[PDB]
């Protein structure tokens, strides 16, 4: 990706991104905004075309109004793990909101990184009409949706293993040659999707 | 439509 057009997706997300009030870690929301502009611009203008909002958040997602009727329900896929929604650090779907610091690995979450997962989910299903849930990825979900661990949640859910294939591809060229090996099917997939 | 985390 030129540095061009990295610049116009991020210039795209300053049109989606909105940041908390109060006091935060601005560095790491400029960080976090700057890994998501890897994404593949023919989806992040759709995403402003659809007036979807990434909201970068300073406190727990049920903290906020739009989330509270989510206190105390344990997440699809979250059986066991002793928490609910309140201490889960990022969502996706028909809105995106994240909470700053809580990217990596093992922050609260498995993903390979937590806003490129959670948006994902938000690409699959506003810009592409739930395409994890069509008969052509299912087909593909069922041999490899377990060749990237997790399998009870990735490995069950095709909405799941779509959206950390998606982080995978997009997140750096390690992660992006990791899926390839793993999941050619998924890999030659995503490649297709963007053209 | 919500989506979580990884586990
Ligand atoms: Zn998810």
């Amino acid at each position: 990706m030129d540095s061009t057009t990295i610049q116009q997706n991020k210039d795209t997300l300053s049109q989606i991104v909105v940041f908390p009030t109060g006091n935060y870690d601005k560095n790491e929301a400029n960080a976090m905004v700057n890994r998501l502009a890897n994404i593949d611009g023919k989806y992040l203008n759709a995403l402003k075309q659809n007036n979807l909002k990434i909201k970068l958040l300073s406190g727990k997602l049920t903290d906020e109004k739009e989330y509270a009727y989510l206190k105390g329900v344990v997440p699809k896929g979250w059986e066991g793990t002793g928490k609910t929604w309140d201490d889960v650090p990022g969502l996706g779907g028909s809105t995106v909101a994240l909470r700053i610091g809580f990217s990596n690995k093992g922050k609260g979450h498995d993903a390979i990184n937590l806003e490129l997962h959670a948006t994902a989910h938000a690409i699959d299903h506003i810009v592409l009409n739930d395409i994890s849930k069509s008969a052509q990825f299912k087909q593909i979900f069922a041999k490899e949706g377990r060749s990237l661990g997790n399998v009870n949640f990735l490995g069950v859910y095709p909405e799941e293993f779509f959206a950390e294939s998606f982080a995978y591809y997009y997140l750096n060229q390690d992660t992006n040659s990791k899926l390839k090996s793993a999941c050619p099917q998924t890999y030659s997939f995503l490649q297709n999707l963007a053209k | 439509e919500v989506n979580p985390a990884v586990p």
